[PDB]
RNA sequence: GGUUUGAUAGAAACGGGAUGUAAGCACCAAGGCAACGAGGUGUUCAGUCCGCGUUUACUAACCAUUCGUUCCUUUCACUU
RNA sequence: CCCUAACUGGAGUCCGGUGAAGCUUACAUUCUAGUGCACAGUCUAGAGACCUCUAGGGGGAAGUGAAGACCCCGUGGAGC
RNA sequence: AAGUCGGCUUCACCCCGGGACCCGUGAAAAGGACAGCUAAAUGUCCGUACCGAGAACUGACACAGGUGCCCCUAGCUGAAAAGGCUAAGGCGUGUCGGAGUAAUUCAGUUAAGGGAAUUCGGCAAAUUAGCUCCGUAACUUCGGGAUAAGGAGUGCCUGCU
RNA sequence: UGUUCGGGUCGAAGCAGGGCUGUGAAGUCCUGUGGACCGUUCACAAACGAAAAUCCUGGUAAUAGUAGCAGCAAAGCAGG
RNA sequence: UGGAGGACCGUAAACGGUAUUGAUCUGCAAAUCAUUCGUGUGACCUGCGUCUCGUAGUGAAAUGCUAAUCUAACCCGGCA
RNA sequence: UUAUGCUAUCAGGUGGAUGGCUCGGCUCAAGAGCUUAUGAAGGACGUGCCAAGCUGCGAUAAGCCCGGGGUAGGUG
């Protein structure tokens, strides 16, 4: 229980969001030529570069 | 039966009991498998579907029968012993006790007026100095040298 | 103990936070400075020519 | 319905030369494989009793019987029902 | 090697072995007012055990399958 | 240690599942001698050798790992 | 469902007081107390899930390391928080199974007679081992050597001082 | 690239295999595949020709269904 | 009686790292594991904070340590 | 029906070379050339109906208002 501060929270929060799959209908629109984007991890990784 | 395992859970805290403690009917399975909610859990266990086994603990009964035997003075011989003489006697204690029945033996002696001041304080500074081995050791000395003022 | 893997155990800290004006995490929580941006050293930007190559 | 209600006494002496922890699943092993070769049957139609596999596991994983007296009885579908036996 | 025209393996019992005299019961037990009582004796070479033998078909050695033909074909020594 | 034996558990061995890496110009069933940059499975003359597979310990492949850290050389360095 | 009582002990926690030591002297500041009582209103901001490790951290890993054994811990034995056996709690995931049959190998148990002949070398292994009592040498800086060495006892039951 | 003369959806380049010519570097043609570009004269240029650099990047073998999934906590079985 | 000491024994508390020249040595591990060992009231061990660094620092001093790098670290530049 | 194999071709798999194409790059020339306390550049966070990245934008948030050009579609 480590303890943030509001910004280094609010960071966090938009990493935790920015890890979720590209939408199917994104997938739809393009093709299949946007599949996928550079903000994908997981938590038990490389650490966020963030807090 | 899909996993009961959430519902084992949910009763192992709502019993508030370890989740092994946590007995779940065997028969009905499906009667907790719909048990979502800590009512329904609530409701499992006061129907007695869900309950909570006893606690195993650690039965002292056989202990108790050696407690008494080593009260009476039994089963504590040298083949027995593992401590230093000093780690089951203090020595400080064993003075402790001993100093202090003789300073109160000596208090109420010159209270009840069987001691004077003159030879009470020479008695005191004698049992400071280990010439008395307990109460009764003291007593025979006060009684072979008639220190005791009878009347 | 080891100079390898076992004294890597004890990194549960930082010697850089995230810089608030670059956002880089390069300020130095001791002496208070970004190496990146020089931000709590200077009010301008942290740049030298040897940052590229000698243009020619 | 039952077709046959034998009673046999099983040996397990085969069971220890398996290293001395594996012993008790290698005596269940033992008693479902003898049924199946006395009673005729398959391995998935032989059913133990928690008896037979209660006293099995009596003495510890390392220590089974040398030898399990079962009271088995054989149905018209073809399942086992073993038991032990006095 | 044996496979019912059978003692191959197992069970049962018995022989031959290992250990050391089971539990319960009774009597005794230093003593304790009693409650109790380590232990001793008898029942009892008992009890337990045997990856040895014998006797004995009691259960299991049953039911099969496959090769000994190049395969399909009528380049057939065959048969609908 | 004489001088080893038996036994226990984990590997190994055999089966199911999963599943890498390191040596590699080629060929290659070898053995002896000679020859050759004087230390050859391949050259020369002999001698052997039916193929495939499994297990096994490491004789050989001057086995593999690493542009020898010893020696010298370099109008190469570094520290002292 | 009972829910009523007594007793013992008490660490590793609280209160209180004493002593000893220092060529070592063991923080500061905010805050609080010493004059406040009654009523009403106000008390914003940030964190808060969960792991805290033989799978949530770090070591590229669901890593036998490290961070953390950091702070806590029930019954018996026992000096003991040792070791063993058990609670509670956590687990059968220190995440491949089967089979039981060779050599070899990792780690163990035992071993006749001999007893260091082994080996560079007693390496490795074995011996001894707790507690009580008796007894304890050379030498010594008089402090020690010292658990020197070397001997004896030890369980259970009954009754006691 | 300048310039001359061309070929191509009635099938260019590329690719796999083959025929012929040339000492050769290579050229040309045939079959298949392919679907839009390609040559040629005389000259001129160059980021112009690879088998090698413990070469670089990518792809992919042998090793090999092999090692490992054991050693420090050997844990599972029955029934549903 | 008292309770001193860089006192003694001792913990798989903590710290250290003797020997096995054991396991491991494409490891559990780019230094770990087992057993065996040293310290364990003090020149003690340790959390967090803070300071000292490249011809400089730190070092009960081995050229040890200063982020798996040390007889002058690392990054970029001089540098093709 | 000679296995395990060897050599050549073919079919397929794997792979991504070759060719062709290219809104990209590079170089040269000609222009043009400062901006920010009226808060810049840069960064953080937010902002879309379904939206994670980038881009744009700023709680009026892939946008609001006015004039001109454009004209029938638009919603990076
Ligand atoms: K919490
Ligand atoms: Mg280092
Ligand atoms: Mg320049
Ligand atoms: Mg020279
Ligand atoms: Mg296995
Ligand atoms: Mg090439
Ligand atoms: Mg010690
Ligand atoms: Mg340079
Ligand atoms: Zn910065």
């Amino acid at each position: 229980m480590s303890h943030n501060m509001k910004g280094q929270k609010k960071r966090l929060a938009k990493a935790h969001k920015q890890n979720t799959r590209v939408p199917v209908w994104v997938i739809v629109k393009t093709n299949r030529k946007v599949v996928s984007h550079p903000r994908r991890r997981h938590w038990r990784r490389r650490s966020l570069d963030v807090k | 039966m899909s996993d009961l395992s959430n519902q084992r859970k949910l009763a192992s805290k709502v019993l508030g009991c370890g989740l092994d403690r946590v007995w779940l009917n065997p028969e009905a399975s499906e009667e907790i498998a719909s048990a979502i909610t800590r009512e329904d859990i609530r409701g499992l266990i006061e129907e007695g579907t869900i309950k909570a086994k006893p606690v195993k603990g650690v039965s002292r009964g056989r202990a108790r029968a050696l407690a008494a035997k080593r009260k009476y003075g039994h089963c504590k011989g040298h083949g027995s012993r593992k401590g230093k003489k000093g780690a089951r006697t203090p020595k400080k204690e064993q003075w402790i006790k001993k100093i202090r029945a003789l300073r109160r033996r000596l208090k109420e002696l010159r209270a009840d007026g069987a001691l004077d001041k003159s030879v009470y304080c020479r008695l005191y500074r004698k049992a400071k100095g280990g010439e008395y081995r307990s109460v009764s050791h003291l007593n025979s000395h006060l009684e072979s040298e008639k220190l005791l003022k009878k009347e | 103990m080891s100079k390898g893997t076992s004294s890597m155990g004890k990194r549960q800290k930082r010697t850089h936070a995230k810089c608030r004006r670059c956002g880089s995490v390069s300020f130095n929580v001791h002496t208070k400075q970004c190496t990146s941006c020089g931000f709590g050293k200077t009010s301008r930007m942290r740049t030298y020519k040897w940052q590229a190559k000698c243009k020619y | 319905d039952m077709v046959k209600e034998q009673i046999y006494t099983i040996p397990l002496r085969e069971v220890r030369k398996v290293p001395a922890w594996k012993r008790a699943n290698r005596a269940v092993i033992e008693v479902r494989g003898f049924l199946v070769r006395h009673m005729k049957t398959e391995s998935v139609q032989v059913k133990l009793d928690k008896s037979i596999n209660e006293h099995l596991w009596e003495k510890g994983c390392e220590k089974p019987p040398l030898s399990i007296r079962v009271r088995a009885v054989k149905f018209a579908d073809g399942e086992v029902q073993a038991e032990l036996a006095q």
